[PDB]
Order: structure tokens, then sequence, then C-alpha cells
RNA sequence: GGUAAAACAGCCUGUGGGUGAAACACACCCACAGGGCCCAUUGGGCGCUAGCACUCUGGUAUCACCGUACCUUUGUGCGCCUGUUUUACC
């Protein structure tokens, strides 16, 4: 039966400056033949550690690694903010070769509120047929934040969609993007259009607009 | 760095079809080392593809993939493949090949990755991106800094580059993941920070590259008067 | 690698541990279990032999006895073959 490598927690948000421990839990004896590997947004996995305790040349020493029987520990002496992504165990026992589910690691840090920024759309957009107004949100931590669109005040559903950056390996901050989506002939059956902002961070909720056709 | 797995080969794929990927090494020769292919379906974990044995030629698979996978090594081009046949939407996944490091050095442990190449199986047909500005104004500008961005929208499969500047142009970039539309196609939307007074004399050019439907697109955003 | 000089090992079959750019396969090293053949059999020997030296156990011919020569067997040293390792010089 394949080897099976249970890793946890399956996330966790520690300040910097903490100790971080990671524990993956082979179903069976493995030896010390386990890895760890740092896997950050949009790259490759990257060796931290072998024999499930010898560090990796290059890697830097706050990253070790221990066994007791077929439990195996990560640990992080000390977070730092750039430490921010998953880490994966791997077992290299016996075929075929098994990783762990992953733990995506995040950086608690003080609360920033967003900057909050609007973009009409634009003209070369709008003669294709369509039309899309972005609201920008820059920057801000925690990564829990409202958008709420308004078109002429009345309140938009299903009419959005938004998407939200990995948390920033050097501030630890996080930026996001609600895309208002309507159809030419619809944008131009109303003249005010806002982005309305809610975030820890604002002592009362931010709005940014712009009235259509005079951007 | 001295040792790099460079990979090539994928693309969108029919159901059913095929794709062979390649894995070319260098600084050092793939013939005293095992090496692997290991995926990742977008948002998910690794998972262990295939391997191939030094010496033996011995190779491995994953019972997923086992029978319709063929993992090889030209030792004269010093290059490794997979071949994978039969491809069902459950195979869409980033693939990577790595080395398995030498055994006094790094145990067992993968210790050079390829930079991965994603496959997505899907009857859908490639479409290019659209790019529309997004331009500074006084309503993007907050404290001696403006935001500008671009729109990439209408476009499939995954994934677009976007750069700023032929690349020259890096800090207060903010490329958001794509996000899927209803139409079935993808957009996302490339944003940057700059200085407010930079806005009249520097010219910025963002850089859309979509591989699957062969567009480059290099489209300037100057501020709008709002 | 070449040269020179050494060391250690070598009946068969599995098994385990290790090392070789080495998870298996392969090569080599080191152990263990079981087995085979020879002997003078509570034990000892076996890389190979049409040879050599000596010795030893049984024979065979001389042959009154004694003594001699050949065979065989126990070993020892050679001769012959393989594997690994080391040193010096080039």
């Amino acid at each position: 039966s394949d080897i099976q490598m249970t890793q946890s927690p399956s996330s966790l948000s520690a300040s910097v400056g903490d100790r971080v421990t990671i524990t993956c839990r082979a179903s069976q004896s493995v030896s010390s033949a386990v890895a760890w590997y740092q896997q950050k947004p949009g790259k490759a996995p990257k060796l931290l550690i072998y024999s499930a305790s010898s560090l990796y040349s290059g890697v830097p020493s706050r990253f070790s690694g221990s066994r007791s029987g077929t439990d195996f520990t990560l640990t992080i002496s000390s977070l730092q903010p750039e430490d921010f992504a998953t880490y994966y165990c791997q077992q290299s026992y016996s075929f075929p070769s098994t990783f762990g589910q992953g733990t995506k690691v995040e950086i608690k840090r003080t609360v920033a509120a967003p900057s909050v920024f609007i973009f009409p759309p634009s003209d070369e957009q709008l003669k294709s047929g369509t039309a899309s107004v972005v609201c920008l949100l820059n920057n801000f931590y925690p990564r829990e934040a409202k958008v709420q669109w308004k078109v002429d005040n009345a309140l938009q559903s299903g009419n959005s969609q938004e998407s939200v950056t990995e948390q920033d390996s050097a501030d630890s901050t996080y930026s996001l993007s609600s895309t208002l989506t309507l159809s030419k002939a619809d944008y131009e059956k109303h003249k005010v259009y806002a982005c309305e902002v809610t975030h820890q961070g604002l002592s009362s909720p931010v709005t940014k607009s712009f009235n259509r056709g005079e951007c | 760095s001295e040792v790099q797995l460079v990979e090539s080969g994928g693309g969108l794929v029919q159901p059913g079809g095929s794709l062979r990927l390649s894995c070319a090494a260098s600084g050092f020769y793939i013939s005293y080392s095992s090496i692997h292919w290991v995926r990742q379906a977008p948002g998910k974990g690794l998972e262990w593809v295939a391997s191939i044995s030094p010496y033996s030629g011995s190779t491995y698979y994953a019972d997923s993939v086992k029978g319709r996978f063929t993992i090889s090594a030209d030792t004269s081009k010093n290059t490794a493949y997979l071949q994978m046949n039969s491809l069902r939407a459950e195979d869409t996944a980033v693939y990577y090949c790595a080395r398995q490091g030498y055994r006094r050095r790094s145990g067992r442990g993968f210790d050079y990755w390829g930079q991965g190449t994603l496959v997505t199986v899907s009857s859908a047909s490639t479409k290019g991106p659209s790019v529309f500005p997004l331009a500074p104004s006084s309503k993007s500008t907050s404290g001696g800094t403006a935001a500008l961005g671009c729109l990439v929208k209408d476009y499939f499969p995954e994934p677009v580059t976007v750069s700023w500047n032929s690349g020259a142009l890096t800090s207060g970039v903010h490329t958001f993941p794509a996000v899927l539309q209803s139409s079935g196609l993808y957009s996302l939307s490339s944003v940057v920070t700059v200085p407010s007074s930079s806005l009249g004399t520097q010219t910025y050019i963002c850089n859309v590259n979509h591989k699957p439907s062969n567009t480059k697109v290099d489209k300037k955003v100057e501020p709008k008067s709002c």
C-alpha cells in the first residue's frame, strides 16, 4: 500500500519572529528518507531539508528538521517575512513517492488600510462592445475586505469579480482588484459608478467614484 | 545558477490526446542522477508522477498515470522526457521535472527543479487576449504615487505573462491571479504604482504574452485627465 | 594508466550490510545461513593441474629379512589462474 505523509496544520498564521513547527506523519516506516520543500507563489519547490534532518546547502540555518520514528517536523526558528510559502514534506523511501498535502504559512502583521483607486473603462474597450470598471485596493492587511459597487446609488449583484494577490514577500500585505463588467449599452444608461470599500484599517468605509463620459 | 532544468512541450491538448514534455539539462549529465516528474493541479498540492533511475533505466509511475505515461532519458541529448497519452481533464496541472541530488550531498532530496510547464486538457479552443489600458488620473493618485495598469481580457487557456517596460520596471507591480469568466474565458489585470511626477515624462508600456495563441502585445498606458 | 613491489581473498547457493555519480538492476567489498566434493572423518581440506620439491597415509613391484623404485593419500612450498586493495616512481 502506498505510504501516506499526513501533514499538519493545513495552514498557519504566525507573526514575524515566531518559531513555526510543521509536522508530517508517515503511515509506515520511511527510515529517514524524508525531504522538506518550500514553494513560493508561481515558483518551483525549493529543497530545504534532506534525510529528515540535514540542511540543504545554501538554505538559511533558521530551518531545521527532526525525526522521531514516523513523525517528522520542520521548524523555522524565527519566521521572516520572506518565509511566506507553502511547505511540503516528501517520502523517498519506496515507490511511489508521496508528498504531504502542504502547509501554507501566512505572516501576521500590523493592520494596514488599503489605498483605493478606480479606473473607468477605456475608449478602446467600449467600441469593442463591453465595459469593465476596475477598483484597486492596494497594499492592505488583513486580507478580508468588502468591495461594494453602486451604479447611480444602486447596489450591484453578480456584476463583478475579485482577485487577490498572494501575501507580499517584503511587507506582508495584500492587494485586490474588483472589476465590474457591463455591456456598452447598459454602461451608457447610468452616470455615476462607485467602488465602496470596507476594511478594518478604515475608520469608516472609503468610496471612490467617477461620472461616465467625464474621465 | 549552475545546474538548470529547462522544460518545454506544454500547452492545450484535447481530452484523449497526447503530449511529450521535454526536460533539458545543463551544468550536469542526467546519466548519473535519478530524474523525476512532479505535477501540481492548479490550486492544489504536489503530486509525484514518475522517475527514472541511473545505470539501470528502471522506471516508476504513480498509479494515477501508470500505463498512460512513459518517462525516458536521452543521455546523448542530455534531455529527459514524459510522454503523456490518453490525457484526462484531471491531468491538467503544472508539470515539473526535478533532479534527485547526489546521495552523499543531498540524500534523496530533489535539489534542482524545472521552472514548470502547464498542460491544459480541454476540448475548448484557444483564444488570444484583448489588452486595454488602465490610465492614471487624479482618481488613481494619492500622496505623490499614482496607479496605472493593463486589463488582459477574454483569453484561453492560461497562462499569460505580463511585464512592464520590457521588464525594466518591477517594483510596485501587482499582476493579479486570473479569474475564470462565465463565458469560460480568463481575464486578469496588472497594476503598477509610480511617482505621480513621472506621469508626464516616463512612458509606461505593459507587455502581454499569451503563447497558446501566439499573442505578444505591447500597449502604452498614458494618463487621462479626470 | 604504465612499471615495480606487496597485502587480502577465491568450492557452490542464497541472504544481509556497505561502497561504486548508484533506492531497483549491475559491479565490487564484507558478513551470515545452508549445501557439495576430498580426507587418514568427534576433525581437516576444496581458485586450477598431465608438472616440481619435500613430507605423510595406504598400496604395487622388486624381495628371506632389510633395503630401493613407482603409485596413492595428508599436508607444506612452488608452478598456474582470478578478484579487490595498498605503496613507490613515471
